[PDB]
């Protein structure tokens, strides 16, 4: 949060040029558009019955209940996280260009 | 004939191929010429540049890029009226090109020939003859 | 340029004079080894820092010789000094095994007042905030008659305490190393290594090796 | 939108404007930095990056050194750091010595005066921030391990 | 270069009498700790498998330095390390090691300066001087003699030492 | 610098003169050849030593010669 | 081995030491003006 | 000016009288960080939650709706969250506030765009605030109340994970 949806501090991406990074509004929407769809549930056994996104959480509390040991590499968190992750920063980068650059 | 600061410089977005530090503690070049038009031309330190129409001024860190940018806009945009001055950092201006107003290649009058051996160069002196001699090997 | 407290020695030069608690003592010219303007008010802050943990640490030593709360006695057992804090955080967790969190607590809410204080300590010495070294503000019972600061005598009464308090608690550290006795019982007994009371090892016991090789090793 | 620029307007500097280089968050961290912060003595700038690159370098000689396995690693990890040190501080010296003439100025660290300063500083912080990494680990047995200690 | 206060300079003959007064004391010192065999676990010779290859010494037996070489040599780092830091960064009051190159030199003594009878530069020359004599004579004596330096330094001095 | 010499069997071409990228080389009167005009070197603390008014020269052997001499910024190319 | 606590002393001084410092008097010298 | 929270601190810039709950405390100077607006607002969304939250577990320590019991037994607190997240009834709650926040991002963003007062979703039924002096007590005695709910909500759960009873158990038998 560099900079939020507002003229508050002078920031500057560049040496002259302001620009207002959406760090809440980007943040927010990418995250809340990533996960909706990824909801969708599949009786994969890497997903468990339950979405990417809901396995993905399910896979944190699980191995933060075993908090020092970490997830082997069998384990389910390593590509559950992964895909989740990729798609975030994907659905990231795609709604910082359309809502930076198209404005609307 | 004194360089004048003020005159515009040809649009450019900037590169790394520029002048470094040397350039502000040692010495710099500068090339103005004259466009009949607002073209583009290639710099000879990176990319591409336009020269505005009117008088253009450029700085280079060295003599030959600003040769090598004369002979370019001489060979396509046919501009002659190119002058290359050296700048020193005390604010000095030394005018360097053309020397006397008339390109080298074309004779003038009151040029004094520096360099010119009056033999043919197999009648030098052999370096036994010259040893331990301060005399020169051209004759 | 002749100090006071040493009258053939040469003045220290950054030291004021007009700071409290100054008698012309630093030889060494630590004073001067860094030369930003605030380097003089950090040592300052330090020295009353100093002060005030020793001044605490005096008192606490007495007091837990005189009586103890209820109960600590229970779990803690007869460890009188240093001793009681190698105990409690072998029964914290992170440090050792068990259901204690006293020594954590502590440095927990220290911790927190100490970061607070830090942001003062670099805004005293970079010279934004006026506040003198030690000035917290914190006079909840007027003494200092509208200002917390303090007058000049009370504050050398600080100062001079302080120091006071730095060589007593060493002191009373370095007699439980070997004698065991704790600060009350080490007094009653003007003489001492005839008897010695036991005393579990500190949790940095290499220092402690030197006494019987080198050292004559009485006790 | 553009957000590559001529560097500080000149077009024909050997330099360009990008965020890495000419951002508002580059620009707060370089000018916070102790090398480039405003209000600070050359000895200074020495004593910050001093305590900071001590302080790392204990703990790689320690970890991986020859003595690693031996129960005398941390002090080998100790005296090697201080080694390099040394040798630090007298690479700091030579360059003084060549690259400044004498003058009166002390007040920056591109002078004969102030190089001095920051190479005092940074052979105080360096045994400094390696003694303090030294105590903190000697002490803490999770700086011991790498973590290991939990599992 | 040596305009720095290097070479033979009073400066150079000061800090080099400094160096040889605290190793005549050292000298004593360690001669009279050894006697009373203060220095803890002489004999044992430090192990490699602890200690690294650096603690081989390549002698008929064992193979191993002292551990009695091995805390002598650590006293000598403890000052060593001082020495360092006070060179790079010393004390505002103190004499530097090397000096500013602009600086005026001082007076050389001569063959003797004037008595001082108080802490003054004169009387640390003329104790300097006589202390860098002094080690090499109990050098000399232990190498034409035969003897040990220790021992040299008990006898010179009447056995008061052990 | 280097040292750039003209020998007297220069037809006078100016070849050289023209093929020289730091602009050391010029054309003065002279009553030698049938051209009227020898190549002259009065700016070698300019020469890099690039060796193309050799190239260009076209007497059977040479009438300009380069002879690298003492290195300096100039001569080295070096915009650093 | 005779006098065998030489090579633990030497090895590491003309090794180390003694590179050590002609490099730094070296570098000094070739980079003075005067 | 020095800091009325923190006297020896000087006085935070980007923070304002004219804020409620302002005391001058922000001693890591956060609020350069980040935007006030927007640091204002979550204080006052995390107060409302905290608030919510720390009477929920008075509440549900003294009674429970009907038939409540019969689907959770013996759970307390953090316990009938996972039960429930089964039965779906935290599933319920969680697609209507997420419902809610979907139009509490637009107001966040009119937030930014200043024209909105943070944390303002001008949601007064009854008519409280209508006089413009009781208006001020009540936008302070919010700020307070939720600061102490943030604070109670984290000390009541601990005590749960600690001593699995709920709050006023804790307080009746230790
Ligand atoms: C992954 C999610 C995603 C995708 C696919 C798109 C796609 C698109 N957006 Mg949207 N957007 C997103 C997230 C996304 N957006 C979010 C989170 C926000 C809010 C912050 C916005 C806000 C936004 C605005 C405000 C606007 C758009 C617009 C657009 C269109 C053209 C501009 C653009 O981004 O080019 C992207 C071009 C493409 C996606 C097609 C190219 C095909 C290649 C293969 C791209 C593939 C990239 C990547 C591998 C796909 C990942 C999918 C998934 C695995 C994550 C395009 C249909 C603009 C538009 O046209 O209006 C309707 C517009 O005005 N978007
Ligand atoms: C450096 C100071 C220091 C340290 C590290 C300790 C540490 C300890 N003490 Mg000791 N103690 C201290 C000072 C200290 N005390 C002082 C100043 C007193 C009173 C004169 C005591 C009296 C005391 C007793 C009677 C007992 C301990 C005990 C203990 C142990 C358990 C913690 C506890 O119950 O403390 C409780 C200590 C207190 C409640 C005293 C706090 C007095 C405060 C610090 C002074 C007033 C502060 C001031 C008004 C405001 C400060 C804030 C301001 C800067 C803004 C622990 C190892 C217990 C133990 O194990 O016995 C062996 C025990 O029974 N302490
Ligand atoms: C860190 C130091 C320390 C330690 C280890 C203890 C430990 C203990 N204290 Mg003590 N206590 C301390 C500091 C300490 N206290 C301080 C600083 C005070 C304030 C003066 C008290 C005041 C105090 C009182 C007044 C009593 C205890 C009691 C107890 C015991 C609790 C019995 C019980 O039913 O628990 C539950 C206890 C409570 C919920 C509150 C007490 C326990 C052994 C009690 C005891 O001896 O009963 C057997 C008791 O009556 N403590
Ligand atoms: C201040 C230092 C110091 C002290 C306290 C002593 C003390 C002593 N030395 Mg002397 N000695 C010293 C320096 C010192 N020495 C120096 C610098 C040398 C030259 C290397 C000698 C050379 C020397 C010899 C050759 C002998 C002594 C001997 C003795 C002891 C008995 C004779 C006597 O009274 O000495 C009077 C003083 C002197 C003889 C010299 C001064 C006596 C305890 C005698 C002894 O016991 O040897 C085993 C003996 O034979 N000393
Ligand atoms: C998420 C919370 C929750 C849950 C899991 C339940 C679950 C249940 N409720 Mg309860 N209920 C709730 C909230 C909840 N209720 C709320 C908020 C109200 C309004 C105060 C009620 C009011 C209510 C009534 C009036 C009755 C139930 C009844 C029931 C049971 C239905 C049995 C049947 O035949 O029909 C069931 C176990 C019935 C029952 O058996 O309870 C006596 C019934 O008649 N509920
Ligand atoms: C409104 C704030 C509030 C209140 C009133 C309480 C009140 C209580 N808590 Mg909770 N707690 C809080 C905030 C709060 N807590 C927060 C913010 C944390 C951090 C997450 C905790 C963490 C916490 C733990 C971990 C424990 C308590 C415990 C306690 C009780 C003993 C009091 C005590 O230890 O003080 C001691 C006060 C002093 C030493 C100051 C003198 C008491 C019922 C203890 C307890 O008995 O509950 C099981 C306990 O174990 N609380
Ligand atoms: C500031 C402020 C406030 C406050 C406050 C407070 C808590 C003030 C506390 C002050 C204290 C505790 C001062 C104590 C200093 C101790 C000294 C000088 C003793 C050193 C020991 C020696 C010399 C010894 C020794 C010994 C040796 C080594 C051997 C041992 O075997 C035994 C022996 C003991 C004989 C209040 C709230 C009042 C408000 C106010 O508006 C402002
Ligand atoms: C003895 C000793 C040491 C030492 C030393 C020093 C500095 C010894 C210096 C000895 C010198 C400089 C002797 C100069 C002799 C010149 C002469 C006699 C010619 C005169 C005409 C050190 C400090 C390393 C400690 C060590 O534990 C023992
Ligand atoms: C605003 C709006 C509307 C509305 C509304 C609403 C829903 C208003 C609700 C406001 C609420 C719910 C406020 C609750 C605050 C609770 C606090 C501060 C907690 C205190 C507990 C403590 C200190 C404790 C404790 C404990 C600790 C931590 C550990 C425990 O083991 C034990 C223990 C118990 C000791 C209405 C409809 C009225 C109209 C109006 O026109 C506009
Ligand atoms: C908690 C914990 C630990 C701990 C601990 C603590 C608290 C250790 C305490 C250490 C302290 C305070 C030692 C004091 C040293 C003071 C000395 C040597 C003399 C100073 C004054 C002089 C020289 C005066 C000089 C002079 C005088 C005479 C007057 C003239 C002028 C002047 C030159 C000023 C452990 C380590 C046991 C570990 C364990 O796990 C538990
Ligand atoms: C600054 C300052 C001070 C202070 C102070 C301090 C240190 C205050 C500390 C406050 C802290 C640390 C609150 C912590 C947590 C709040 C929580 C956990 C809410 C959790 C909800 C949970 C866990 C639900 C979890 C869960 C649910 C049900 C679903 C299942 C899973 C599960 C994880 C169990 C003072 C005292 C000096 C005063 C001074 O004037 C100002
Ligand atoms: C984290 C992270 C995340 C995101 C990306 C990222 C930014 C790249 C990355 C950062 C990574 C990096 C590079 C992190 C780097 C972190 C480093 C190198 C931190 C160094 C800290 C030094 C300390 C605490 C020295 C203390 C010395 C003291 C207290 C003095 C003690 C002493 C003195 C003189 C006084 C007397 C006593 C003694 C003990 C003698």
């Amino acid at each position: 949060l560099s900079v939020v949806a507002q003229s508050k501090s002078d920031f500057e991406i560049s040496d002259g040029t302001p620009y207002t990074l959406n760090v809440p509004l980007v943040g927010a929407a990418s995250f809340i558009g990533w996960v909706v769809p990824t909801l969708l549930p599949s009786q994969i056994a890497l997903y468990g019955g339950k979405g990417l996104s809901t396995a993905f959480f399910a896979s944190i509390g699980t191995n933060l209940a075993k908090f020092p040991a970490p997830p082997g590499m069998t384990d389910p968190f390593w590509l559950l996280c992964f895909i989740w992750h990729s798609g975030l920063f994907a659905t990231m980068i795609l709604g910082s260009i359309g809502y930076n650059g198209y404005a609307g | 004939e004194t360089l004048n600061l003020q005159i515009p410089s040809p649009t450019f977005e900037g590169s790394t191929g520029g002048w470094l530090r040397a350039a502000e503690v040692e010495e710099k070049y500068a090339i103005t010429w004259t466009s009949p038009k607002e073209q583009v031309f290639e710099m000879p330190t990176g990319g591409a540049a336009i020269m505005r129409q009117g008088e253009n001024l450029l700085y280079l860190a060295r003599k030959e890029q600003c040769l090598a940018l004369a002979t370019q806009v001489k060979n396509s945009f046919k501009i002659t009226d190119y002058k290359v001055y050296r700048i020193f950092p005390s604010g000095e201006v030394q005018y360097l090109h053309p020397k006397d107003g008339v390109f080298p290649e074309k004779v003038n009058a009151g040029r004094v020939g520096v360099g010119n051996v009056s033999h043919s160069i197999g009648k030098n002196l052999n370096p036994a003859q010259i040893k331990f001699t301060s005399k020169s090997f051209n004759g | 340029a002749k100090s006071k407290a040493i009258p053939f020695l040469d003045a220290p030069p950054a030291l004021s004079e007009s700071m409290p608690g100054y008698v012309g003592f630093d030889p060494l010219w630590v004073s001067s080894m860094l030369p930003d303007a605030g380097y003089v008010k950090f040592l300052q802050e330090a020295e009353i820092k100093h002060g005030r943990v020793a001044m605490l640490a005096a008192a606490g030593a007495i007091v837990q010789d005189i009586f103890t709360f209820p109960g600590v006695k229970s779990v803690i057992g007869d460890v009188k000094m240093t001793s009681v804090h190698d105990k409690f955080l072998s029964m914290e967790a992170g440090s050792g095994k068990g259901d204690m969190a006293a020594m954590h607590q502590l440095l927990l809410w220290l911790g927190l007042l100490e970061i607070a204080t830090s942001v003062a300590i670099i805004q005293s010495f970079k010279g934004e905030t006026s506040r003198g070294p030690g000035e917290f503000g914190f006079d909840p019972l007027n003494f200092g008659k509208g200002n917390s600061a303090g007058s000049d005598s009370y504050k050398l009464k600080e100062i001079k305490n302080g120091r006071l308090a730095m060589i007593g608690i060493g002191g009373m550290v370095h007699h439980y190393l070997l004698t065991g006795k704790g600060p009350l019982q080490f007094l009653g007994g003007i003489p001492n290594y005839k008897s010695c009371v036991s005393h579990p090892d500190s949790l940095l016991p290499w220092l402690f090796k030197a006494v019987g090789p080198v050292l004559p090793k009485i006790c | 939108s553009q957000f590559i620029k001529p560097y500080n307007d000149d077009p024909f500097v050997g330099n360009l404007a990008t965020p890495v280089s000419t951002s508002s968050f580059t620009k707060s961290l370089l000018s916070n930095l102790p090398a480039y912060r405003a209000g600070l003595s050359p000895l200074l700038r020495g004593v910050e990056i001093g305590l900071t690159h001590g302080y790392f370098l204990v703990g790689p000689f320690y970890k991986l050194g020859p003595l690693r396995n031996s129960d005398v690693a941390l002090l080998s990890g100790f005296f090697s750091a201080l080694g390099l040190i040394v040798i630090l501080v007298a690479c700091l010296t030579i360059y003084g010595v060549v690259s400044f003439e004498e003058t009166e100025a002390k007040d920056q660290l591109q002078t004969a005066k102030g190089w001095r300063q920051f190479t005092s500083g940074w052979l105080v912080g360096s045994v400094g921030g390696a003694s303090f990494a030294y105590i903190l680990i000697s002490n803490i047995p999770f700086l011991q391990t790498a973590g290991m200690s939990m599992l | 270069f040596g305009g720095r206060g290097l070479g033979v300079t009073v400066n150079a003959e000061r800090w080099n009498g400094r160096h040889a007064m605290f190793g005549i004391f050292a000298m004593v010192m360690t001669s009279y700790m050894k006697g009373h065999g203060l220095i803890p676990d002489a004999d044992k010779v430090l192990d490699i498998a602890q200690w690294g290859p650096l603690a081989a010494v390549w002698d008929g037996a064992g193979n191993g330095i002292s551990n009695e070489r091995a805390i002598i040599l650590i006293a000598h780092v403890h000052v060593l390390v001082v020495s360092v830091i006070a060179a790079i960064a010393p004390f505002g009051f103190q004499d530097t090691l090397v000096k500013e190159k602009g600086y005026t030199p001082e007076s050389p003594a001569g063959l003797i300066p004037p008595f001082k009878t108080g802490l003054t530069a004169e009387a640390e020359l003329i104790n300097g001087r006589l202390a860098m004599l002094g080690v090499i004579s109990i050098v000399t004596a232990s190498l034409f003699t035969g003897t040990s330096v220790v021992d040299t330094i008990n006898l010179g001095m009447g056995k008061i030492l052990y | 610098s280097h040292s750039v010499k003209v020998y007297d069997t220069c037809i006078g071409c100016t070849q050289c003169v023209r093929a020289c990228p730091c602009d050391v080389l010029e054309m003065v009167s002279w009553d030698g050849c049938k051209a009227g005009q020898i190549a002259s070197a009065p700016r070698t603390e300019d020469c890099i030593g690039c060796k193309r008014c050799e190239t260009a020269c076209p007497t059977d052997f040479l009438s300009v010669r380069v002879y690298l001499g003492g290195e300096t910024t100039r001569s080295m190319g070096l915009a650093y | 081995m005779t006098a065998a606590y030489l090579p633990s002393i030497l090895v590491p001084i003309i090794g180390l030491i003694f590179p050590g410092l002609v490099m730094a008097f070296a570098f000094i010298y070739i980079e003075q003006d005067e | 000016a020095m800091s009325e929270s923190v006297p020896f601190l000087k006085k935070p810039e980007a923070l304002d009288s004219s804020m409620a709950g302002y005391a001058g405390f922000d001693p890591l100077g956060l609020s350069s960080i980040a935007d006030i607006k927007f640091l204002q607002e979550s204080e006052i969304k995390h107060c409302r939650i905290a608030m919510l939250a720390a009477a929920g577990s008075i509440a549900q320590d003294i009674f429970t709706f009907p038939g409540v019991s019969k689907v959770v037994g013996t759970a307390k607190m953090t316990g009938v969250h996972d039960v429930l997240v089964k039965q779906g009834a935290m599933g319920q709650i969680l697609l209507w506030t997420s419902f809610l926040e979907v139009f509490g991002t637009i107001a966040l963003l009119e937030t930014l765009d200043g024209k909105r007062a943070p944390g303002d979703f001008k949601f007064d039924p009854l008519g409280f605030s209508k006089n413009a002096e009781t208006a001020k007590r009540y936008q302070l005695s919010e700020i307070k109340n939720g600061r102490l709910a943030m604070l109670a909500t984290g000390g009541m759960v601990h005590g749960y994970f600690i001593t699995g009873k709920g709050p006023l158990e804790l307080l009746t038998n230790f």
